[PDB]
């Protein structure tokens, strides 16, 4: 089985950081102020999740119930869907169209027809065809007290920022909008909310050269500001009409060989640390559209190939599981530090094969944040995800019965509380657990 | 989560030799001194600044001396800048503010003096204000009085020349206007600090290996002009004393990048009319040095976090330097005296016995001591659990065996703190302060502290140093306030370590000959061994000889005391036997050693002999016991018996606690045989290892005492999880092998084959009679849950299981009970669990054999066939005779002969 990946985008609008810089983000392309028809930004039209969506023009529910019925007519036998928004800034989007989205990408599943956001969840709770998760993508500056909570509503539990450089100059120099040290801050009251924070790394942007990019990453994992749980590695592309391309005109941008590109890739795989997960090393663009950059579309096993031949093997989260059997597994843990909360990953393990078999997220809540009201009566400590592969059956039961032991005697907490969507909601409520709002939780 | 300690500190003054030989030298200033990597000497000048006269001497690490020149220079009064020596070519070089470049030479194999060149190779017009060699020996960095920068080769021909050019930061007014130049770790790149007016800013310019200007600084106010390069690739490391009124009005250490950019700040705990005068890296990395007048302190960093893990006294610094190729020793010169120190790791922790285990470690954080019982609460190293601050700035902790009381030591004080009581301690109290025990009371103004240790909590150990010697003070620590003193006991020579050994009923130290003695509470001096070479940290404890069957072949007991530790490059003695040669870190538990080998192992050592022999080196298939994969460099912290876990730290900084497999079998083998099979099944589950074990250890006691085994695992839920998942071959001699009574130089043994093709089919070539081991425990289970009425009540579900997991395969007897079970429903739910672990067309056409038709018919509608073919066939053998269905139902099965009875 698995897990089915539902890609739609909303409506093509323009950034909201457009009005008071002047201009949108300088190696962005497409979107409406630009010469590709009818493309959402950041996007071309020619990509084949761009392509579904302007024949269904943008209806989400006619595009997701045309993608969904898709992949079982090739076979796939569905039962379990994450759906994922892309393209544009959706929380900039008008509240009134905001939540209307959301509905209709919940009646594509129930088969409830109404508009309130506030029924069509519990529909889609004891839903057959259900939903595991919604990943929302945004801008660290659309990451508010007012914000987070209205994802909390939608079903959301994953959420993606594009940080995409540590240096205060880049993030001036490229027209982005906001500054560093406040993505640092913003990815507290995400973590402490209960979200599991993906974030966005673009090598070869202007005026960061070859060797400044290996002290940015080699910082985003010692730091214990960031050290986030994902990863997707953006290298940069020159299109026809952004505006980074006129720098390759006059000559004053020049990019890397596909040489010292796949060397630099060999060496940041080697730095993730077993928490994190790298989702993808390039994106889907088709090479007939892009100038200088990227030759082929196989940087992956490139990658994987230029550290073969220097002993060092990537030991990524995404890489080391079943996709060779375990005969034996030993139960382990990790502890770090980030962002003003103890993270502990929990996982099943075997050293010599190098394999993964479940992990779970866990996190203590501080005092400086955590403006929920769920979470300030008393102490209490949140679970973040739960995620098992595929006897072989009794790994969650485990996760959940060593992460509520963990919590009473090391952090000392009264309450419990996992961030499960909606489709799993009926998951926890066997094992003892009770709904509170967004939240699936149990006093101790 | 690691700490600093000074192993050895040893001052001597440099004199000159007077030509007449005798005392009373005029002055003879001590003006620069650098080290020698090809002789392990030390190369330091001498001279005077009235008349123009120099010296230089080098000193070799034996007591010998050699004066390698001796002459007379114009331009009387001056002062020398750079100083190094090649030591290949064997060549001296000199530079000085007047702009000269006086060279000299000698020769190797006669030593005396006044048979030496001197040139001049070279004249700056107008002075040099700064100058410095690269790390490659290759290129100078000099800077001309006049403004102006030029860059020299090793054979003195110029290469390039480059005149320069000139919110806005401002000027403090302490700062004096020197110029200071620093290198990148590998070279091609220096930087120049200097002074601009455009109002009056210090900046910096950063240059190629060619006289070519690269980048300069931002304009960030009050640079107090110290200036230096971290030698991995970043990190400038300036101050920005910050004189903004407010509560943002301290002095910082602040970073830059060489493009000129401002990259990262901490805060240096000091007051503000404190002159700082040097900063430094060491060769390396993970050691940054800020130089104050009378002052110097070392600082660490792991997660972003700045640590002041030791800090140094003396009356008056001039210059520091640290060691080019050895890292972690440093020099510098009070008063005219150059003194050696030198620096290493320890993890100061408690105690590892299974009773008051607890597993705690103390850390130093500048003027605080942070603690964390990793058995207790699993705090990250950047956070800590409950500390408690002091009025010092903490060189050393310890803890006691009960470690509820704590011992912290600072210059002229020394600093007892204490616990109530261990689980008080968890409700969230920090430990109070409860004494402050003065150095005047059990040593005079002249001596030091270094470090401080515990016996059994009620005597406190404390390392002293003298200039020549060193002593210990022990202390008497019952009514811990008010404390008072026991004999000061004296040894004759320099201590490096004091530590207290396993089970902390004794001390134990070591000299810098490799001399390890121990020491008892009333001062009774017993030397242990000496060890080939300096080691910087070990452990000792009594092992004891331990036989098989605990207590056989009985005769003449013994044991002996066994030291563990690791030297500087790597290598593991005890006891003069160099267990392994790339080790770099360990400690120790009770029937346990441990280890890592920087081949990215963790491998164990057990304590039940006292014969050590070199281990079988490791190979990429080991999978024996006592072999367990590495990521990139993680180090041991601290060991948890009691919980059978190790802790870890990565390079990156985080913790990682494994559950080792050769102590987790240490304990379920423990409890079965102490008949207990309830504690030990817990673990059997959590950490998933096979779970036969409960029988293929004790085969014969498990059989006889199956009925405790029953009623202590009361559920039903796990005895159907034991019986279904058994394999048929034997766990202790294929994958669990028990390598406890099997030596210590036995070879790893390795995995098996592959079982490919040819060796499946003759791996069941031989089936299976009546004396396989499933068949054996299988009929056992049955034996004991078909005799009470009601033990087949309860667990009525688990005999579906005992004979479904046959070889026979009795599936004739599990669906006869099922036929007579009248209450209720339960014939749905039994046969919907017979038919998960079965094929179900295979209980079909069992339960179409025993001629009872409407058990077959609740059958075939679980198996997914069509319903208008087995219920039309179903429906003429109903209404027949029973002798007439009893041929009908034979025909279909195969059963021919019983048909045709
Ligand atoms: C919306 C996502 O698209 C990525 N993104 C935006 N522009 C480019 C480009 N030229 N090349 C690669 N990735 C890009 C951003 O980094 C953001 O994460
Ligand atoms: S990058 Fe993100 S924000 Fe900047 S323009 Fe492209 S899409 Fe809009």
């Amino acid at each position: 089985s698995g897990i089915a990946v539902v890609a739609v985008m909303c409506k093509p609008h323009r950034c909201p950081h457009i009005a008071y810089t002047g201009n949108i983000c300088v190696y962005c392309p497409g979107g409406p102020d630009s010469d590709f028809e009818y493309s959402t930004q950041s996007y071309t039209g020619y990509e084949p999740t761009s392509m579904r969506a302007i024949r269904a023009r943008y209806d989400p529910y006619e595009q997701a119930r045309g993608r969904v019925e898709q992949l079982k007519q090739l076979g796939h036998s569905i039962d379990k869907v994450e759906y994922v928004l892309m393209g544009g800034t959706f929380m900039s989007l008008p509240k009134e169209y905001r939540e209307d989205f959301i509905v209709k990408l919940h009646n594509a599943l129930s088969g409830f027809n109404g508009n309130d956001i506030d029924e069509a969840i519990l529909y889609s709770q004891q839903s057959l065809t259900k939903c595991v998760g919604i990943t929302i993508e945004t801008r660290p500056d659309y990451c508010t007290q007012t914000h987070l909570d209205d994802m909390l509503k939608y079903g959301c539990t994953r959420l993606e920022i594009g940080v995409q450089s540590l240096y205060e100059d880049v993030a001036r120099d490229t027209n982005r909008g906001h500054t560093v040290r406040s993505v640092c801050e913003t990815f507290a009251v995400s973590k402490d909310a209960g979200y599991k924070v993906v974030s966005h790394m673009m090598p070869d942007l202007p005026n960061v050269g070859m060797e400044r990019d290996i002290e940015q990453f080699k910082e985003y994992f010692e730091n214990p500001d960031f050290r986030t749980d994902g990863l997707k590695i953006y290298p940069t592309l020159v299109i026809r009409g952004t505006g980074l391309y006129e720098l390759w005109k006059t000559g004053r941008y020049k990019s890397y060989s596909a040489n010292a590109l796949v060397d630099l890739v060999a060496r940041i795989l080697a730095l993730v640390p077993p928490w994190t997960r790298i989702y993808r090393v390039q994106r889907d663009i088709p090479m007939p559209l892009v100038t200088s950059g990227v030759d082929n579309g196989n940087l992956r096993e490139l990658a994987l190939a230029r550290m073969k031949d220097l002993g060092t093997t990537c030991r990524d989260v995404r890489t080391r599981e079943v996709g060779v059997q375990p005969d034996q597994v030993e139960l382990i843990r990790r502890d770090y530090y980030a962002n003003g909360g103890w993270e502990t990953f929990l996982s099943y393990e075997d050293p010599k094969k190098d394999i993964l078999i479940g992990l779970l997220r866990l996190r203590k809540a501080s005092k400086k944040y955590t403006y929920r009201k769920e979470f300030t009566s008393q102490r209490t400590s949140i679970v973040r995800e739960l995620h098992v592969y595929g006897q072989h059956q009794g790994f969650g039961t485990l996760l959940m019965e060593e992460a509520e032991r963990i919590a009473k005697e090391e952090h000392g907490s009264e309450k419990i509380s996992v961030i499960s969507g909606v489709g799993v909601r009926n998951y926890y409520g066997k094992l003892g657990y009770e709904l509170d709002g967004p939240y699936m939780s149990k006093r101790i | 989560m690691r700490n600093l300690i000074t192993l050895n500190k040893g001052k001597f003054k440099p004199t000159a030799s007077t030509a007449e030989g005798d005392e009373d030298d005029l002055s003879f200033t001590l003006l620069d001194s650098v080290f020698d990597t090809l002789s392990d000497s030390i190369t330091c000048v001498l001279g005077s600044t009235d008349i123009g006269a120099i010296e230089v001497q080098q000193f070799m690490k034996d007591g010998s001396r050699n004066v390698l020149a001796s002459f007379n220079i114009q331009t009387f009064d001056d002062k020398l800048l750079s100083f190094v020596h090649f030591a290949d070519i064997n060549q001296l070089v000199f530079v000085f503010e007047q702009g000269d470049i006086i060279t000299a030479t000698y020769d190797p194999v006669s030593l005396d003096p006044a048979e030496t060149l001197i040139e001049i190779m070279g004249t700056i017009d107008n002075g040099i204000a700064a100058a410095q060699w690269s790390y490659d020996e290759e290129t100078l960095a000099m800077v001309t009085k006049d403004r102006n920068v030029v860059v020299l080769s090793k054979l003195f021909e110029p290469i390039s020349e480059y005149h320069l050019e000139v919110d806005t930061g401002d000027v403090t007014a302490l700062d004096s206007h020197e110029i200071t130049i620093s290198w990148r770790g590998d070279c091609d790149y220096f930087a120049v600090s200097s002074v601009e007016e455009v109002i009056k800013r210090r900046a910096f310019r950063v240059f190629s290996r060619e006289g070519q200007l690269d980048s300069a600084s931002e304009p960030v106010t009050g640079m107090e002009h110290q200036l230096s390069w971290k030698p991995q690739g970043s990190l400038i490391a300036s101050i920005q004393r910050k004189t903004d009124l407010g509560e943002e009005d301290s002095v910082d250490v602040i970073f830059f990048e060489r493009n000129g950019l401002r990259h990262g700040e901490f805060d240096t705990r000091l007051p503000l009319d404190e002159k700082v005068e040097s900063v430094c890296w060491n060769s390396n990395s993970e050691a940054l040095a800020v130089v104050l007048a009378n002052r110097i302190q070392l600082w660490t960093s792991k997660n972003y976090h700045w640590y002041l893990k030791q800090e140094l006294y003396a009356s008056d610094i001039s210059y520091v330097k640290w060691h080019p190729e050895k890292d972690f020793t440093l020099m510098f010169s009070d008063a005219g005296f150059i003194n050696i120190v030198d620096f290493a790791y320890k993890m100061a922790q408690g105690p590892t016995l299974e009773p008051f285990d607890n597993g705690t470690s103390l850390v130093v954080d500048g003027r605080t001591v942070n603690i964390t019982p990793l058995a207790l609460a699993n705090v990250p190293p950047p956070m800590y659990y409950r500390d408690f601050e002091t009025p010092g700035n903490v060189l050393d902790v310890a803890c006691s065996f009960s470690n509820e009381i704590y011992a912290a030591i600072n210059k002229d004080v020394l600093i007892f703190a204490a616990v109530p009581s261990i689980e008080e301690m968890k409700k969230g109290k920090h430990p109070s302060i409860v004494c402050e025990f003065p150095k005047s009371e059990f040593t005079s103004e002249v001596d030091s502290l270094r470090q401080v240790a515990f016996i059994n909590d009620s005597i406190v150990g404390v390392l002293l140093d003298t200039d020549n010697l060193s002593r210990i003070a022990l202390l008497d620590i019952q009514d811990i306030t008010q404390p008072t003193l026991i004999t000061i006991v004296e040894v004759y020579d320099k201590i490096v370590l004091l530590r207290s050994d396993f089970d902390y009923n004794h001390l134990v130290y070591e000299t810098r000959d490799g001399t390890v003695c121990q020491l008892d509470a009333e001062g009774q001096l017993m030397e242990i061994t000496k060890f080939p070479q300096l080691v910087r940290d070990f452990r000792v404890k009594r092992v004891h000889n331990t036989s098989a069957e605990d207590d056989d072949n009985w005769s003449a007991e013994s044991s002996e005391l066994v030291a563990f530790g690791i030297t500087n490059n790597g290598k593991l003695f005890a006891n003069q036997v160099l267990l392994a040669s790339a080790v770099t870190s360990l400690e120790i538990t009770d029937s346990f050693l441990l280890f890592t080998t920087a081949q990215h192992n963790l491998q164990f050592v057990h304590l039940n002999s006292t014969d050590f022999k070199p281990l079988p080196l490791v190979e990429e298939g080991v999978e024996d016991e006592r072999v367990r994969a590495i990521e990139r460099g993680s180090i041991l912290v601290s060991v948890i018996p009691s919980k059978s876990s190790v802790v870890l730290q990565a390079t990156r900084g985080n913790l990682e606690t494994i559950y080792p497999r050769i102590m987790v079998l240490a304990e379920v083998r423990k409890n079965i045989m102490a008949k207990r099979y309830k504690e030990a099944f817990i673990v059997c589950r959590t950490h998933r290892i096979n779970l036969d074990i409960l029988h293929d250890y004790a085969p014969e006691l498990f059989i006889e005492n199956l009925e405790v085994f029953i009623n202590q695992i009361g559920r039903v839920d796990y005895l159907n999880l034991f019986i279904s998942c058994l394999s048929e071959d034997d766990v202790t001699k294929t994958k669990y092998k028990e390598t406890l009574y099997s030596g210590i130089s036995k070879s790893f043994g390795m995995e098996p084959a592959p079982l490919t093709e040819m060796q499946i089919y003759m791996k069941k070539k031989m089936f299976d009679p009546k004396t396989s081991k499933v068949n054996k425990i299988c009929d056992a289970v049955l034996n004991v849950l078909l005799s009470n009425p009601e033990y087949k009540k309860k667990y009525l579900q688990t005999i579906i299981t005992a004979y479904a997991s046959q070889n026979p395969q009795n599936l004739s007897a599990a669906l006869k009970l099922i036929s007579e079970l009248e209450n209720s429903e339960e014939k749905d739910s039994c046969v919907t669990y017979l038919c998960f672990l079965q094929d179900v067309n295979v209980v079909y056409k069992s339960a179409l054999s025993l001629y009872d038709v409407s058990l077959a018919l609740l059958v075939a509608q679980k198996s997914q066939m069509d319903p208008r073919e087995y219920l039309p066939f179903l429906q003429e053998l109903q209404d027949n005779e029973p002798l007439r269905r009893k041929f009908l139902i034979d025909d279909y099965l195969g059963n021919y002969e019983k048909a045709l009875e």
